[PDB]
């Protein structure tokens, strides 16, 4: 019972865990890359992300 | 009229003057851009 909680635990905090990755992007922060990059080449960061 | 100093303006993204005060073109256009020299036509 004990492991029930425990790997539903874990799965969650790696999905919010991997909010943190850039997957290439310039930064991880959405907003921190969309206020210093102009929309066209703003859009090629944020599809990776 | 335009003149080639800036003349490359006239394209999507771009930033300047005339791209951010006269002519702006949008991010999806689709068509083509057509330029000559006019200096024995056009040269205040």
């Amino acid at each position: 019972l004990q492991d029930v909680v425990n790997q539903n635990a874990q799965a969650l905090n790696t999905l919010v865990k991997q909010l943190s990755s850039n997957f290439g992007a310039i930064s991880s922060v959405l907003n921190d890359i969309l206020s210093r990059l102009d929309p066209p080449e703003a859009e090629v960061q944020i599809d990776r992300l | 009229v335009i003149r080639g100093d800036e003349v490359r303006q006239i394209a999507p993204g771009q930033t300047g003057k005339i791209a951010d005060y006269n002519y702006k073109l949008p991010d999806d256009f689709t068509g083509c851009v057509i330029a000559w020299n006019s200096n024995n036509l056009d040269s205040y």
